[PDB]
């Protein structure tokens, strides 16, 4: 009477959380955004064991995303990526969480993407990542 | 009489660990490495594993790790419990919870046992960095295991970036002492966005590689990878600390 699995809830949760965040903010010539999240797979299940009530959820989830970076010369060229992190666990730490950049078409002149990503994008991954569990168990995680 | 691996690692002595050791490896020599410790919260187990100094006979039966389930041993051959690459590893595991009687699947693929994998997986990393910072006794480790490392970042999509920090090579510029990707990245002037690295069957090969030149040129160190697997863990890899990875005789 307690065993309720979450997969579902963290499915949402994410897509309403992730799906918007940038680096940038559209005008400069340097800009990221993510454009949806395309996977979520793993287990978040939310178990009652004690006075506890626990979830020894892993996930792996992966978005794609929308942007354009500083061309040769003037206007700003385009460009799809999706980015892929392995482990989002009960135990993770702020930096716990790996962040595989993927570039889809990428060309030596879309150089200053993946840069643009790493400090702009992925802090903010990581702390949207560090308050999932709590958000979590506040709510699938009492009565 | 108490099990070992439920005191506290700072109420125990190496001449104790060493002991232990012994009696479940039938080394002669003492571990090169002993990693006690203990997980509590949601999940609660203990572990004391250990890293030989050198690699056993068999050029590549696992029946290391014991898995005791409330201080009650169940298995020597517990399948799933650490991964292949870490089979050197030997030692205990005694979980609190971990339902009993597991048909097959329930055994290997069961969410605690999973769960207990990943921490001993992270827990022995940690083991590596610690003796990373110790000269002598990593270069004893990295002569007996650098291929596990190696097989280890070709797997561990999670790991692999940590794991790429103990892997160890013979640059351009550095032939007397193989170096490691950190200290490479450091000698990087900041217009150079890329690690490169050249690949052949064996060192003299490839010291002498037409393609070095050129690279030479731009004063750009080049990172040696002779070893059969050393190609796919770079292309498993892909970048290291923000920079990419890039073969010198291809794109």
């Amino acid at each position: 009477w307690v065993d309720k699995n979450c997969i579902g809830w963290a499915k949402e949760y994410f897509k309403q959380k992730l799906v918007g965040v940038e680096a940038g903010s559209v005008k400069d010539k340097k800009y990221a955004k993510i454009k949806s999240v395309s996977s979520i797979e793993g287990d978040c299940e939310v178990n009652q064991r004690k006075g506890k009530v626990i979830s020894l959820f892993d996930l792996k989830i992966t978005v794609l995303i929308e942007g354009h970076v500083d061309s040769k010369d003037g206007s700003a060229l385009p460009f799809e990526g999706s980015i892929n992190v392995p482990e989002v666990a009960f135990d993770s730490e702020a930096s716990s969480y790996q962040f595989d950049i993927s570039i889809f078409k990428e060309t030596s002149e879309l150089s200053e993407a993946k840069p643009l990503i790493r400090s702009e994008l992925l802090p903010k991954l990581r702390q949207i990542f560090q308050q999932f569990g709590k958000d979590l168990l506040a709510t699938h995680g009492n009565d | 009489t108490k099990p070992l691996w439920t005191r506290n690692p700072s109420d125990i002595t190496q001449e104790e660990y060493n002991a232990f050791y012994k009696s479940i490896s039938n080394d002669w020599e003492d571990p090169l490495y002993v990693k006690h410790f203990s997980v509590e919260g949601q999940l609660e187990f203990r572990a004391i594993l250990f890293i030989p100094k050198r690699a056993p006979f068999d050029l590549f039966k696992k029946n290391n790790i014991k898995l005791y389930v409330r201080r009650v041993f169940i298995t020597d051959e517990a399948e799933d419990l650490i991964p292949e690459w870490l089979s050197f590893v030997k030692g205990v595991v005694d979980s609190e919870d971990l339902p009993l009687n597991l048909s097959r699947e329930m055994l290997q693929q069961n969410k605690i046992m999973k769960v207990i994998r990943k921490n001993i997986v992270k827990k022995l990393i940690e083991a590596f960095n610690e003796i990373a910072e110790d000269s002598e006794q990593f270069e004893k480790f990295y002569s007996a295991f650098s291929k596990n490392i190696k097989l280890g970042v070709h797997e561990d999509t999670q790991n692999r970036a940590a794991l790429a920090k103990l892997l160890r090579y013979n640059s351009t510029k550095s032939v007397d002492e193989l170096t490691s990707l950190t200290d490479y990245v450091t000698r990087m002037p900041e217009h150079q966005k890329n690690i490169y690295y050249i690949t052949g069957e064996s060192l003299k090969a490839v010291e002498k590689s037409p393609f070095l030149d050129a690279l030479k040129a731009k004063n750009f160190e080049v990172l040696f990878l002779t070893d059969p697997i050393d190609e796919y863990a770079f292309t498993q890899l892909k970048e290291f600390e923000g920079k990419t990875l890039v073969d010198i005789t291809k794109d």
